[PDB]
Order: structure tokens, then C-alpha cells, then sequence
């Protein structure tokens, strides 16, 4: 979903170094936010592992 | 002979108009126009 | 930024705010209110973004129409020169008739 | 009313497998929500059944 945020953010007529840099920074912010999360609990769907 | 040159070289202009319009027709919607469609339609799904 | 601001206000709202003989006062709905504000903001920002894209595609289509016009003008200019060449002949043949 | 939601949701220039799949999923969500409801009480409009 964050790569879909990226594509529509960067898709425009005028592309500059600062625009793509800021888009990469927002994408990296999203990636870092989704990477730092920790697991709490889990469930196994089947009777046998 | 000069009148022939006039005719065929105006035909080159007609060919450039025909192929340019065909190039506009076959790719009627580019990668950007449909991106707006997907982005606009995604907003409709938040009502529930 | 708005998502962080609303989540921060929501988390800061669940703590009680009246004390002593009367307690509580924490609005239990604050997390759902913040999720509602951020999810209604999302629609507005996606509309703004899609409108920026549609503006970009408009300027591009306009530029292509200027290719159609410029090429048409160039072709008409080019055909006029050969018309002048033909008239130059026709005049040489008229001097010769004289 | 949910089939009228469906028609205007699917009516557009570009139709893809994912778009129609998601539209069907939203329609099925509406159908499931309107199908799970239970009756509480009723009234009969006429003196005779």
C-alpha cells in the first residue's frame, strides 16, 4: 500500500530532485513506521501445526 | 512538376496529422489519467 | 501530521479530568472520534491529490494539441514555398510569351 | 438500494479485474449486513388477519 502511495505521489508532469527526494522521504517514513512494530499475540488456524 | 511537389508535400502534412491523431486515439487513457480514477474511487469506499 | 496530532489528542483524552469526590470524566469515545476525523480527512486529501494529477494530465494534453497546431502551421508554410516556385516558373513562361 | 450502489460504483471508463472484484466485495458486504438482521416486533394493519 505504501508503494501505491509512492506511485501516485510521484506521478505528475514536472519531476525535480527536491520533489522526488521528498517523496522518497515520505515513503521511507511509512516503511520505518511499518517496520518498527512488535508482535503481541498470535493464533494458529489449524488443529495441527 | 512544381505543382506536383506542392501536392505531395502538403500530403506529408496530412499524414503527420493523421498519424498523430491515431497516436492520440489508441492510447486514449495514459498511466496518469487512470491513476486519478483509482485515487478518486478509493475515497468512495470509506463510507462504511 | 494530522493523524499523529489526532491520535495524540485521543490518547491524552482517556485520562480522567475531574478528581476528589467526583471522579472519571474521561470521554470513552475519543479514539473512535480521532479515527473518524483522520478517516474523513483522508478522503479530502485523496481528492486534492487526484485533482493535482488531473491538472497535470490536462497540461500534457494541451501541449500535445500544440504539437498538432505547430505541425499544421509548419506544413502550410512549407507548401507555400513550393507554390512560390511554381509561380516563378509561370512568370518565366510569361516573360517568354512577351 | 445496494444494487443502485453497485451500478454507479462499477460505471466508469476503465474496468479491471481488481476493480470489479472490490465492487463485488463491497456489494456482498452490504448484502450480508442487510441479511443478518433479526426481527424484534411487528404490527398487523388490519382488524382481520
Amino acid at each position: 500500500k505504501m508503494m501505491d502511495a509512492l506511485l501516485q505521489s510521484v506521478s505528475q508532469s514536472q519531476l525535480n530532485a527536491d520533489t522526488v527526494e521528498d517523496a522518497f522521504m515520505s515513503y521511507l517514513t511509512s516503511f520505518e513506521q511499518v517496520a518498527n512494530l512488535k508482535v503481541i499475540s498470535a493464533y494458529h488456524d489449524n488443529i495441527n501445526n | 512538376d512544381a505543382e506536383k511537389t506542392v501536392l505531395e508535400k502538403s500530403k506529408a502534412g496530412a499524414q503527420s496529422r493523421f498519424d498523430s491523431y491515431g497516436k492520440l486515439y489508441d492510447e486514449n487513457i495514459n498511466a496518469g489519467e487512470n491513476q486519478a480514477m483509482t485515487l478518486r474511487a478509493s475515497a468512495a469506499g470509506l463510507t462504511t | 501530521a494530522v493523524q499523529a496530532s489526532r491520535l495524540a489528542g485521543a490518547a491524552a483524552d482517556l485520562v480522567p479530568n475531574i478528581f476528589g469526590f467526583a471522579g472519571g470524566g474521561s470521554r470513552w469515545g475519543a479514539i473512535a472520534e480521532a479515527t473518524g476525523y483522520v478517516m474523513e480527512f483522508s478522503a479530502n486529501v485523496m481528492n486534492t491529490e487526484a485533482d493535482k494529477i488531473s491538472q497535470s494530465e490536462t497540461y500534457r494534453r494541451r501541449r500535445q494539441e500544440w504539437e498538432i497546431q505547430r505541425n499544421n502551421a509548419e506544413a502550410e508554410l512549407k507548401q507555400i514555398d513550393a507554390q512560390l516556385k511554381s509561380l516563378a516558373v509561370r512568370r518565366e513562361a510569361a516573360v517568354l510569351q512577351k
